[PDB]
């Protein structure tokens, strides 16, 4: 076990359904910004290095 | 998070201001040889190749 950041879904009835690794890629660094899972096309603004 | 959301949000309306001016032209068109139209002076208007 290690300490990540993970965005969870959850159901109408507080199941999970599916789940983002915050520090998998750069595409799910993306998606723990928004919240969303599916993202529109265009530059948007992400954690500076 | 909150800071770089205003200032980028600043920053995409300064090319949104500037494409509402000078981008309301369709397409290219050639520098003209031709200079005195009619005697109307036109070398200082036009840029020189
Ligand atoms: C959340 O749980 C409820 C149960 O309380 C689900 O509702 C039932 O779903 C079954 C199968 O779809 C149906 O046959 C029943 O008629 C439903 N009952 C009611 C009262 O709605 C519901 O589908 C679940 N939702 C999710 C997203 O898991
Ligand atoms: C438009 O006016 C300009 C003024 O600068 C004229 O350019 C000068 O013309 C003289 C004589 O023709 C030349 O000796 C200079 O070298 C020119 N200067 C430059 C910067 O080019 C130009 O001839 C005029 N054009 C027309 C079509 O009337």
């Amino acid at each position: 076990l290690k300490p990540t950041t993970f965005m969870l879904k959850y159901d109408e009835n507080g199941t999970i359904t599916d789940a983002v690794d915050c520090s998998q890629n750069p595409l799910a660094e993306l998606k723990c910004s928004v919240k969303s899972f599916e993202i529109d096309k265009g530059i948007y603004q992400t954690s500076n290095f | 998070t909150q800071l770089n959301r205003a200032l980028s949000g600043i920053a995409a309306e300064q090319d949104r201001n500037t494409r509402e001016v000078f981008a309301q032209v369709k397409q290219m068109y050639k520098t003209p040889t031709l200079k005195y139209f009619g005697g109307f002076n036109f070398s200082q208007i036009l840029p020189d190749p």
